[PDB]
């Protein structure tokens, strides 16, 4: 227990220190980029508030690389002090130390979950305000609905619904000027100009989610909205990529921590602390580039984004396990 | 108990630093794995410890093969290791340092774990620093704490890497007494160190390894009067 | 022989660092460009041309930083393996070793002058022309599978799309002219198994054909006109910018003293941040001159302030 | 020439590691700066070299102050340094290793520089391996090349850090012969080493540094017979 507490506390302190350092270094580096966007209504204080409100998002996007670098630094501090060697010499396996470091990284995993569900969706809205959909086009089965204005409270302005059959022939082109939402599957409206050659599946609750990019949506919102679209429509590939990227974020963090531990016990053993930090930065940049590139490639290639998202994670986990097996 | 090691061989950069290094040890016996620097004593000792993977050879501990086992598995089988460099837990107190390894023992409960901690602290005269951090103690006190921590795991063979490294001649007697006490505790000791003169004073069986192979075997007196060893390692005058 | 040894070491490690930093800092932007292309806002077959035309612009930052890191790597290696203790112990100081590399620093300064005065403006001109060519794409060029894309008076939905942005499936197009086609291949687009409607006219068809900067100016044109604050800022940047390899020489000498245990890469991050601060000041000054608030005189001074402060740090 | 060092003192993290360390070493004299580990012998040796800056004290070389001079300036004044670890230029030939420091000498031309290179290679028996890289040589050959390069620097006082470090007893005699050869060359030698026994065999004047101050002085016989050193450093039983 004392060994476990010591390793977990040291690695958690390393992760938290790296997290604070990286969040500060990204806030003060995004502020530099934002200082060139100043105008009459966007002063330096407004830009600082916009960057600061985005701090939870920067933290959420840093937690994987933060955990990787923190594990690297903490295990390097233990190894350079010859603490891991005596830990092995007393009967503690490599996988036990890796499990302790993973227990330490579970705090960052929980922090990532809390940010993604409760903090990031709210502060992102605040950040945009410092700096509800119009012209919404949607498909419901064989019908196409274009609503010029849609409101979260249940207001529709200039709706146009065009129906179709399996033969793709016009059936009804209905239009209205104003409309209200009363229940699922039915909307009241005035000026019911229905052509011939009511029920619509749009829901106000998801209206605010249309403008938001799939990456910026919280997991609960993404699942609810994606469930709604799969029920009434076809889910786009970018939404599937976002879902597989969010559901595999804790797994990616744990795998990156395991890779850091394997590197410390393997290639990065007896190396200097500066070299370990440089290699940790290189691995973090490589991970942040591979995940982004494969996410983009999932949107252009036939295979499902699940493959492009769970490929790097599984492969890195296998590589780390093999490096740990080599001791 | 006996530790037999046969035909150790390891190559680095396609050259065999160690070629057929074999030696035998017994519990409560001091054995010195000596030889010219870089000729394979360090690599052979590390393969015995488990730091360096074994390309060729067989390690048995009382007809129990340890060649395929890893470092931690060998440690659980009854092998302890004492690194030359400072290996104390810097942020843990000396009492916590020993108790951290005492908790690993499965055949002790807390009531006897505390007693074992107290008697280990009193054995090495480190009770006065039991509440002090491991990174704020003297070299000798830190080494005694490391030895107590290693013995807290109850090893059957202690593998010491250069105990007489950076040790004044006044404090060489203390290290010799500590190693003699380790022998008297029923635990064999394998010492590897470049200071052959005071390593041959406590070791009761010495193996000299040169050119990657064992060139001599026997007591330190026999080692000194060995033509090959004086030809390669100790010189004409010693 | 010490000079040739140091020059060879610095050239090798600095070329390695320059290639590595080029890979790192161009792969990220190329991945961003590839994401843009996968969103249909950029041709996937041209993004390589985009990153090739920005080779000089990225290199104008990688060269001062790559040389700085290579100098740090060489000097830190000399310190770690005790090759500096014997060089200092033989009467050759660290400042003397840095001065032995003045010809190499001048070679890199000439290279960076070539990039910033000629190569970078040409690359930026070609990249701006290419971006202007790629900023006009509209219509079925911007379509994404299972999504509605609105461009001008056009609304486009495609149920499927190939690996390349051709061979669309389940195509719905809205102007008003509404066309629903089973297949479409690419603005000249051939639609197969389609229906056209006017909202009321109907027409079925088996096949149909649908038909819906100062930074890049040449140095010759910017050598004069120093009165214009924007032109003055750009030209002074092009002139007083290549002198960041002289400041990367006398400062990497100052911030390279590392103990053998400390490591060769220990002092990189703080001094890389110091060099980044130098460059960030050189960019804030450039912007201030562009806004007609500071004047060109701040270009050399910003270097001299870092030139002196480094030199004093090398002589403490 | 007489290098005289007076009142060395240095503190590290509010702890006075070295307190009033003074000693004199003449040219052509082997002087051993020994003592218990961490008691200030290594720090005093480094401040004599110039690796770590002094906090109090002065150094003179025939009324020529070296206290404020940097390490390279002292080296130009005639002080060479031999580190314990492998300090050879890894990617430079041994002949190139010696020549690169020979080219620094302003009192030698190419015709004389080549002759000096040849005779330095001959004297240290490294001519046979004059075409190999510094990183691909044996430990003894590497140390011989480093000493030849240091002599090519033309020093008046050579400060050796742990010459008998990681050295077999067979090579201890060879290193002793090397140090005696440097003595016979008119170059004083200041040796610091953990191995007190073998260091005391060639040094003709030993300074024992304990608790940050010099407690003993004189020939190794006096050092061994000194009761204070045996009480703090050597022990009652020592040979
Ligand atoms: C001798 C002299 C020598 C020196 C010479 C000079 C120097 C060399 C010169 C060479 C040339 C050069 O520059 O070379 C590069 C730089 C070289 C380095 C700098 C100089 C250093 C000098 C000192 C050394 C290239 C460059 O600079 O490319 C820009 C790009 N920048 C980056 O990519 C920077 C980062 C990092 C750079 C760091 C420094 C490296 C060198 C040391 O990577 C790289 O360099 C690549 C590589 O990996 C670097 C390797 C790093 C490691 C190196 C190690 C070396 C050894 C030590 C830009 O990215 C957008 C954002 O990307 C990420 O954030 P994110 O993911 O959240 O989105 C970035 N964060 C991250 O990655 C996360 C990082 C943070 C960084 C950490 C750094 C640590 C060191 O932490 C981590 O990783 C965690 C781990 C690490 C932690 C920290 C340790 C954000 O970083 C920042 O803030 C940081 C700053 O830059 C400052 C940099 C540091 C300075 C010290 C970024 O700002 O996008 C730009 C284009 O931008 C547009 C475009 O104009 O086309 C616009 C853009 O819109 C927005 C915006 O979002 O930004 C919003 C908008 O409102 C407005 O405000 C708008 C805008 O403000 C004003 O217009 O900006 C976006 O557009 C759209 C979109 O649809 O999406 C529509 C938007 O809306 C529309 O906009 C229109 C418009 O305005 O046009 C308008 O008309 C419309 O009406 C409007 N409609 C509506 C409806 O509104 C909006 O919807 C938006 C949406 O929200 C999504 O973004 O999207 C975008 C599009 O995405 C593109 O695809 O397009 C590129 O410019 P471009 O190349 O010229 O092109
Ligand atoms: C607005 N700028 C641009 O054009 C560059 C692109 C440069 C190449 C264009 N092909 N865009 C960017 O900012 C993109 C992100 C958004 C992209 N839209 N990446 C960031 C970046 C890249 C390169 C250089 N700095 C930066 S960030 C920066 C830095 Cl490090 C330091 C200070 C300042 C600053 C200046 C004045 C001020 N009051 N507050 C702040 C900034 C802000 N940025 C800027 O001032 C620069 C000024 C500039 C113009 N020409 C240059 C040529 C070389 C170097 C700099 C410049």
């Amino acid at each position: 227990r004392i060994v476990a507490k010591h390793v977990t506390k040291t690695t958690a302190l390393a992760m938290l220190g790296t997290t604070i350092v990286l969040v500060i270094l990204q806030v003060l580096f995004t502020y530099l980029g934002e200082l060139s966007n100043l105008k009459a209504d966007y002063s330096a204080w407004q830009a600082f508030l916009y960057v600061l409100w985005g701090a939870p998002r920067y933290l959420y996007e840093i937690l994987p690389i933060s955990a990787l670098i923190g594990a690297i630094l903490g295990l390097g501090t233990l190894a350079s002090n010859s603490e891991l060697i005596v830990m092995r010499s007393v009967g503690i396996s490599l996988w036990r130390i890796v499990g302790w470091v993973i227990r330490s990284a579970l705090v960052l995993v929980l922090l990532s979950f809390a940010l993604s569900e409760w903090v990031v969706p709210y502060t992102n809205e605040r950040a945009n305000s410092v700096k509800e959909v119009r012209g919404y086009w949607s498909r419901e089965g064989q019908r196409f609905i274009y609503v010029d204005y849609a409101n979260s409270q249940g207001q529709l302005k200039r709706i146009q619904v065009v129906d179709f059959d399996d033969n793709y022939r016009l059936k009804s082109v209905t239009n209205a000027e104003q409309g209200q939402f009363v229940k699922d599957g039915q909307w009241l409206l005035n000026h019911s100009q229905q052509m011939a050659i009511f029920s619509l599946a749009l829901q106000p609750k998801y209206v605010h989610m249309v403008t938001i990019d799939p990456e910026d949506l919280s997991f609960s919102q993404l699942v609810s909205f994606m469930n709604y679209m799969r029920e009434y429509s076809q889910v786009p590939k970018t939404y599937q990529l976002a879902f597989w990227k969010k559901v595999a974020s804790p797994f990616a963090l744990i795998t990156l921590v395991l890779v850091a531990c394997s590197f410390i016990f393997g290639p990065l053993r007896q190396q200097s602390m500066g070299f370990r930090l440089v290699i940790a930065l290189f691995i973090g940049l490589g991970f942040y580039y591979l995940q982004d590139f494969l996410g983009y490639a999932s949107l252009v290639y036939n295979p499902s984004p699940a493959w492009f998202v769970l490929g790097p994670i599984v492969l890195m986990f296998v590589a780390g396990s093999y490096l740990l097996y080599r001791a | 108990q006996t530790l037999c090691i046969k035909h150790l061989a390891k190559n680095y950069s396609k050259r065999w630093v160690v070629k057929d290094v074999s030696f035998e040890m017994q519990s409560g016996q001091i054995v010195g794995l000596l030889g010219p620097n870089g000729a394979g004593k360090t690599t052979s000792f590390y393969m015995v410890v488990g730091l360096v993977r074994m390309d060729k050879g067989e390690i048995h501990l009382d007809n129990l093969d340890l060649s395929d086992l890893a470092m931690h598995e060998r440690a659980r089988k009854g092998i302890g290791y004492l690194p030359q460099e400072a290996s104390i837990f810097r942020k843990l107190t000396i009492a916590e340092n020993i108790m951290a390894i005492l908790e690993t023992r499965k055949d002790l409960n807390k009531q006897q774990r505390q007693q074992r901690l107290q008697e280990l602290l009193n054995d090495f005269k480190i009770t006065h620093i039991k509440d002090s951090l491991g990174m704020s103690v003297s070299g000798g006190e830190r080494r005694r704490a490391e030895i107590a921590r290693a013995l807290a795991a109850d090893p059957k063979f202690m593998l010491l890497d250069e105990p007489f490294a950076g040790v004044d001649p006044i404090s060489v007697g203390d290290i010799k007494d500590i190693i003699r006490n380790l022998k008297d505790r029923g635990i064999g000791v394998l010492i590897t160190d470049h200071n052959v003169r005071e390593t041959l004073a406590i070791c009761e069986h010495a193996y000299i390894v040169s050119e990657g192979a064992v060139i001599a075997e026997g007591s330190p007196q026999d080692i000194l009067e060995n033509e090959q060893v004086r030809k390669v390692y100790l010189g004409d005058d010693f | 022989i010490i000079r040739r040894y140091l020059v060879k070491q610095v050239v090798s490690t600095s070329l390695v660092v320059i290639a590595l930093l080029t890979l790192i800092m161009m792969g990220g932007r190329l991945i961003k460009y590839f994401g843009v292309a996968a969103q249909g806002r950029l041709d996937a077959g041209v993004l390589f041309s985009i990153i090739g035309y920005r080779m000089p612009e990225f290199l104008t930052l990688i060269l001062p930083l790559g040389f700085f890191i290579g100098l740090m790597l060489v000097f830190g290696r000399l310190y770690v393996d005790h090759e500096m203790a014997v060089l200092n112990g033989s009467g050759i100081s660290r400042i003397r070793l840095g001065q032995l590399l003045i010809p190499l620093a001048l070679v890199f300064l000439v290279i960076q002058g070539i990039l910033m005065l000629w190569m970078t403006p040409w690359g930026l001109r070609q990249f701006d022309q290419l971006s202007s060519s790629q900023a006009v794409r509209t219509g079925f060029d911007l379509v994404r599978p299972k999504e509605f894309i609105s461009s001008g008076p056009y609304t486009i939905y495609a149920g499927d799309l190939s690996e390349d942005r051709k061979n669309l499936k389940d195509i719905f197009f809205y102007q008003d002219v509404m066309i629903l086609a089973k297949e479409a291949t690419r603005n000249v687009v051939d639609l197969i198994q389609g229906r056209r409607y006017e909202i009321y006219s109907q027409a079925e068809f088996q096949r149909y054909r649908l038909r819906l900067k100062v930074e890049a100016l040449p140095s010759s044109k910017l050598w004069n006109k120093w009165n214009d604050p924007v032109i003055a800022s750009e030209m002074g940047w092009r002139v007083f910018g290549p002198f960041t390899i002289v400041i990367a020489l006398m400062m990497a000498v100052a911030l390279c003293e590392v103990s053998p245990r400390q490591g060769r890469y220990y002092r990189l991050i703080p001094a890389i941040f110091i060099f980044a601060s130098l460059i960030v000041l050189l960019i804030a000054i450039r912007t201030r001159i562009s806004r007609d608030e500071l004047g060109v005189w701040a270009y050399p001074a910003a270097l001299a302030v870092y030139g002196i402060a480094a030199a004093l740090f090398s002589r403490k």
